[PDB]
């Protein structure tokens, strides 16, 4: 089912690159 | 044609910024792998993806969305790692 997924998961990407990373 | 291999950058701890990295499509699993050893650091099913999403100059997974199932490193060649994938999950499915 497509859709949004792309922008669905490059707006999480986005937390990729805002500082955190993986919280561990 | 076998296990797949696509130089992708992380996001590491000690500074803020991506990490080159080596990453490992398994018809089995997917992996970070140390580009610097080429050893596998993580490793996680491909047949336990859910849905992921290539970019021009990232790619991503999504397996855990339960809680944090994202997955995701930068590359310049997603589709190279999704179509893969995606057809990995298409044979293991």
């Amino acid at each position: 089912d497509i859709d949004q997924m792309f922008s669905t998961l490059l707006g999480e990407m986005d937390l990729l690159t805002q500082s955190l990373g993986v919280d561990t | 044609y076998g296990v797949s291999f696509f130089l992708v950058k992380e996001k590491m701890k000690g500074k803020n910024k991506l990490v080159p990295r080596l990453l490992g499509i398994t018809k089995e699993c997917v992996m970070r792998v140390d580009e610097k050893t080429k050893e596998v650091i993580q490793e996680w099913s491909l047949t336990n993806i859910k849905r992921w999403a290539a970019s021009p100059k990232s790619f991503t997974l999504d397996f855990g969305d339960y809680q944090d199932g994202y997955y995701s490193v930068q590359t310049t060649e997603g589709e190279q790692i999704a179509q893969l994938i995606a057809g990995y999950i298409d044979i293991i499915l």
